[PDB]
């Protein structure tokens, strides 16, 4: 294979393949993330279906 | 033994309060009285009672050597019991001097 | 609107260094 | 919080707890029993 | 006293003044104890000048006063009668002392060893931050009411302006 | 008792191979400064002067850019108009807002009394406080106890659970030896920025000239 | 230092802060040095703001200069200048002049007591020495700061 | 202190019946007593072309200030107890004046050779003070006493 000065430069960005944290990880910090994205999702989509009519935004083409 | 213990220094503290309390109600008019106890201002009670409080759990400036005279231990034990008769007299006249306030 | 955010200078200065960055990592190693 | 604002707030809360949380332990529950 | 709990990790053992290497266990105790209790108390007074911004107990605190005529604050003191002060002190004094109506042992969980002492350092930490923010809640309030706009800061509750 | 036991039970496990078995660990960038782009450039060959006059060069490039990045930052926030409340000098009725943000500006309008207490605190801190230890590194200048952040090899940093992880100086935006090049690159780049900014102001009285 | 003079009973090496905690003996000394002389001129501060009251010194009047700390002022500051290297005279080098020669008598067991009068009075004008600064100087500035008599003692 | 010039120069007797012991004692204060006099001639020198720029005292601008002699009652005297004492602690204690940076390694030929000068620059600048606060002096109380109405001759 051959070696360039830019390959030499990247070569520990691509040095760790196959490493994984054991078990389970951080899995229940991604389901958390997960589980907020999906509520956070649901709100955009009900403020934009007007299911939810918050305090004074009001859906509709706005001025400046 | 140990309950004992607090109730003997609880007594005792009672009665020695009371001392003060009817000395401190003649030297005011010789506001006054319970009824005093409003007009000054609680911010007044909050550094009065903690102040008090100082010298009655850790002893502040009340727990000088002036005032423990060695005396002799006959000596003290006849004013030992002096102490609460004048203790138990001193409070019950506190109760009248609080009942003397109009209240049913 | 030329000469607005600095105008020309930052497009030069941005594709010199790009363009010597590369003639610099264009030779080889060793 | 408007009426809306509330009654979103409620369903979520009520979906947790009406439908995950009780499928859940009982997944549990047969899961450990089984 | 390297080596006990409140050692956390942006300073480690925090003693710039020296006022634990010359002491005994006792002073230590006592400082650990009063440590948490104040702690304690500023933990509650911070949440005792929010709460009443949104909820106030109905009824009569006095015959004369009522709760809500009460300014929220250090004018509190004043607006409240002076003995329903001094007994509100030996209630609180008598749950110091004894433990009277506060000694149950639902509150006393059984932890792990670890697990335990891990929110005991989180019982010091949120009470060391609490009196911190128990000074600026004091500093602003006392010097508004001596002169209104002092700061500039016209609220009581000034980082919650969604209260007002 | 001892506050640091839930430490060890917070702490992540030891990366390993999906396989199963321990994680194989398998370059001519070791000292603070050399970096990919160049390495190690020399042309003025200072390494060969002398060990001493080495470590000399290293502990002047990084008083300099340390100097230089307050300079750079100090005089974008002031050109920008952000000025501290109140008076500069009530003697001499000195407002903040009066004096001009300009490097210049800001040099002459500043009395002379008060670049005084600047300087002099500067000496202070040469000349005692934060002196260089010759066995510590160059530029570690801050003395134990003073509250500075540091960041040694295996130092904690916390997840959202919870969960401990160590940093070694060697990972990426969190490591010693990350940080340590990026104060000494960032240095070198406010270097040519404040000069740069001094001969722009000296020709159009913009230290940042084609912006604005 | 426990077993040193100025620990008396109502305290009893007070030490808070822990400033006397792993000092040498020469510190100490120095300490010692320290706080005998601050009271000593702060003995000698609360009685020289009373005697200029009754009693006036006979180019600049020695009866029209306030006691308080306007004094500093009225007085020309080269005035000020030989006075005070002439209490340096008697500091660095101790040649006295004031008390001449001065030879103390030494009582074996009055010499401790006495020593230990000496700081303890000094003390407490220390202490007396911040409110008598503290009422001065704030009525220069604003004259009524509830009080108007430069002596709250008021046989004067 | 013995230059080429002239010799062990005593003239009236001060270094026979005197000891050795606190003869030190006289070269700190002759080497502190020239470091003075080093600074005042300079400190005569500069506050004509430049003064600072607020004011040393309440309604006391550093502007409208004689450089002369009375300069000292310009100033008030507890802002020039803040300037001894502040000097003192220097003078005694060392506070601001015990740095290492201020003490260079010299190998000994020129070390004492460094301090033969260092008095002698001094010892002129005692007599060069002498006669500019002689001359301010002479100047202060009655105006015209020389034909040169100059703090500086030069
Ligand atoms: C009054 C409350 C109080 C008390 C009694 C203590 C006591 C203790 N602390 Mg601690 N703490 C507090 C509040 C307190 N702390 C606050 C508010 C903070 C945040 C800054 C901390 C942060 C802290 C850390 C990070 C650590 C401690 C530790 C300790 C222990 C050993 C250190 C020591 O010698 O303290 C003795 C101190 C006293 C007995 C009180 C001194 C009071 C000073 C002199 C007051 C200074 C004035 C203050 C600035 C307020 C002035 C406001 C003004 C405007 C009126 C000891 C149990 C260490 C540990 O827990 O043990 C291993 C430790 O690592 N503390
Ligand atoms: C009768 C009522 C009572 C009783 C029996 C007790 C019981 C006890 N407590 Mg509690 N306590 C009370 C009232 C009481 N407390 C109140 C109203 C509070 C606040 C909610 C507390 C909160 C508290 C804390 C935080 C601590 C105690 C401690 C103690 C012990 C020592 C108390 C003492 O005498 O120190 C006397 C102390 C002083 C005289 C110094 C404090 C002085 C303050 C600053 C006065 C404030 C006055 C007022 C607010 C005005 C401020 C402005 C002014 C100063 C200018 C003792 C076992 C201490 C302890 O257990 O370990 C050491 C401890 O640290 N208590
Ligand atoms: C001002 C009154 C006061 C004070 C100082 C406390 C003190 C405390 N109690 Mg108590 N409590 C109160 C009112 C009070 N409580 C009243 C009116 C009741 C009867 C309804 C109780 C019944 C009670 C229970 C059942 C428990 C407390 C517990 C507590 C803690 C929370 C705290 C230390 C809890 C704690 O866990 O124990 C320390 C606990 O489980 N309290
Ligand atoms: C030493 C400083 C430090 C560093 C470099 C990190 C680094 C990280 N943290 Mg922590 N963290 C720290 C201290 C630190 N943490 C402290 C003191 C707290 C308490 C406020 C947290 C609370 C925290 C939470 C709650 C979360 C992180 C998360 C993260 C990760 C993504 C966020 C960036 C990253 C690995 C996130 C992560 O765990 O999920 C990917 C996340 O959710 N951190
Ligand atoms: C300049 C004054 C001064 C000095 C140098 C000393 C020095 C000494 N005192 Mg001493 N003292 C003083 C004044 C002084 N004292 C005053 C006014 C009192 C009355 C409260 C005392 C009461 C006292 C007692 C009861 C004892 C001592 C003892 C000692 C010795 C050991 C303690 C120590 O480390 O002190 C170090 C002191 C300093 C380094 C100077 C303190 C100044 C601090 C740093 C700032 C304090 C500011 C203060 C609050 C004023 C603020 C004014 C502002 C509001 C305007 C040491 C020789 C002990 C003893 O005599 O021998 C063992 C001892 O038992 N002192
Ligand atoms: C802390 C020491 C101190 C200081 C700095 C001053 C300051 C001053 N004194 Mg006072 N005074 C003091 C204590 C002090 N006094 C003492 C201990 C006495 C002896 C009882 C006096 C007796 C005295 C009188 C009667 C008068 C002054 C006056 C003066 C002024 C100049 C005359 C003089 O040389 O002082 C003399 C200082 C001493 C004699 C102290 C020597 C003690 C030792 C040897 C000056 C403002 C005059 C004044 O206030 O305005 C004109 C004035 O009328 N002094
Ligand atoms: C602040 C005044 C002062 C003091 C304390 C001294 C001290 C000293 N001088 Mg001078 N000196 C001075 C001013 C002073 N000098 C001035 C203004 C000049 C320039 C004319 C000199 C020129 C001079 C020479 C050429 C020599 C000394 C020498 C000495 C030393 C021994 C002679 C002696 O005892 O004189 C005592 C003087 C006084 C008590 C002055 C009273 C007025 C002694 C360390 C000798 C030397 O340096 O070391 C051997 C020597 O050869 N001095
Ligand atoms: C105005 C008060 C004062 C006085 C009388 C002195 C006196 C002195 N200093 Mg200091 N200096 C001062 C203020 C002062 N310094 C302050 C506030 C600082 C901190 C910025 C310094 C920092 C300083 C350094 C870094 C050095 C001196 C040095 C000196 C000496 C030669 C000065 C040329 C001299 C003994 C030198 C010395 O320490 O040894 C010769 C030297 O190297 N001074
Ligand atoms: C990276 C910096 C890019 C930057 O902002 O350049 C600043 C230049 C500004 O570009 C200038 O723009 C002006 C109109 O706004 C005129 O067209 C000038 O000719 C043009 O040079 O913007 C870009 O190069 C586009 C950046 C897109 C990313
Ligand atoms: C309150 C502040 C203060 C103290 C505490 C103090 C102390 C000492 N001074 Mg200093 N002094 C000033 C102020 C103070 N001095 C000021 C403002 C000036 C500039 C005008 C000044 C100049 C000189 C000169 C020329 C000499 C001198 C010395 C000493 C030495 C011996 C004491 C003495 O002899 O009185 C002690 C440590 C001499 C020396 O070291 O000789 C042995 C010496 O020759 N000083």
């Amino acid at each position: 294979a051959l070696r360039t000065r830019l390959g030499e430069i990247l070569r520990p960005l691509n040095a760790e393949y196959g490493k994984v944290a054991p078990g389970w990880g951080t899995t229940s910090v991604m389901g958390v993330f997960m589980a907020l994205f999906l509520v956070f999702l649901v709100i955009i989509l009900q403020i934009y279906n007007s299911s939810i009519i918050l305090e004074n935004v009001d859906v509709d083409w706005v001025t400046v | 033994e140990e309950t004992f213990a607090q109730y003997r220094t609880a007594e005792l503290k009672h009665g020695r309060v009371a001392q003060l309390c009817v000395i401190g109600y003649i030297v005011p008019e010789i506001p006054n009285g319970v009824a005093a106890i409003n007009a000054i201002p609680a911010l007044g009670w909050f550094q009065m009672v903690f102040l008090i409080g100082a010298v009655d759990y850790w002893g502040f400036l009340g727990d000088f050597e002036a005032g423990k005279p060695d005396l002799a231990p006959e000596e003290l034990e006849k004013r030992k019991l002096q102490e609460l008769q004048h203790g138990r007299l001193a409070m019950l006249a506190v109760l009248e001097l609080l009942r003397h306030d109009s209240q049913n | 609107n030329a000469g607005d955010f600095g105008g020309y200078t930052i497009p030069i200065i941005g594709l010199g260094l790009i363009g010597a960055t590369i003639a610099l990592l264009a030779g080889p190693v060793d | 919080m408007t009426p809306s604002l509330s009654a979103f707030l409620s369903s979520v809360i009520l979906a947790v707890v009406i439908i995950v949380i009780p499928i859940g332990a009982a997944l549990v529950f047969v899961s450990t029993s089984d | 006293y390297e080596n006990e709990l409140g050692v956390i990790e942006p300073t480690g053992f925090f003693d710039p003044l020296g006022l634990s290497a010359n002491i005994d266990e006792e002073t230590f105790a006592q400082y650990r104890t009063a440590e948490l209790k104040h702690g304690r108390v500023a933990q509650l007074c911070v949440i005792g000048y929010v709460v009443p911004e949104i909820y106030r107990f109905p009824g009569e605190i006095a015959p004369g006063v009522a709760f809500a005529d009460i300014p929220n604050g250090v004018a509190a003191i004043n607006a409240i009668p002076s003995l329903g002060w001094l007994q509100m002190i030996f209630f609180i004094g008598a749950v110091d002392y004894w433990g009277v109506l506060g000694d149950f042992d639902i509150g006393k969980p059984k932890l792990d060893p670890d697990e335990l002492e891990k929110r005991q350092v989180q019982e010091l930490q949120h009470g060391r931050l609490a009196m911190i923010a128990t000074l600026e809640l004091l500093r602003h309030d006392s010097q508004n009411l001596v002169t209104p706009g002092f700061d500039g800061l016209d609220t009581l509750i000034t980082g919650l302006p969604f209260l007002y | 008792a001892k506050g640091r036991g839930w430490l060890q039970k917070a702490r992540i496990a030891d990366e390993i191979d999906v396989t199963g078995s321990q994680y194989v660990n398998v370059p001519q960038y070791d000292e603070i400064g050399v970096l990919p782009p160049l390495g190690r450039w020399d042309p003025l060959n200072i390494k060969g002067q002398g060990e001493a006059r080495y470590r000399r060069f290293v502990e002047m490039e990084i008083k300099h850019g340390r100097m230089a990045m307050a300079a750079v930052l100090g005089v974008l926030t002031t050109y920008s108009g952000i000025r501290f409340p109140g008076y500069l000098s009530k003697t001499l009725d000195l407002k903040f807002e009066d004096v001009p943000g300009t490097m210049i500006g800001s040099w002459a309008t500043v009395p002379v009394t008060g670049w005084i207490q600047i300087v002099l605190f500067v000496v202070l801190l040469e000349a005692s406080w934060w002196k260089q230890d010759p066995a510590k590194a160059p530029g570690d200048v801050v003395p134990e106890g003073v509250w500075w952040a540091r960041y040694p090899d295996g130092y904690s940093i916390f997840l959202g659970d919870g969960s401990v992880k160590t940093v070694a100086e060697d990972e990426l935006f969190l490591g010693k030896t990350w940080k340590l090049n990026a104060e000494r690159n960032n240095g070198r780049a406010a270097m040519m920025g404040i000069t740069g900014m001094y001969v722009h102001e000296l020709l159009t009285g913009n230290p940042v000239y084609p912006l604005g």
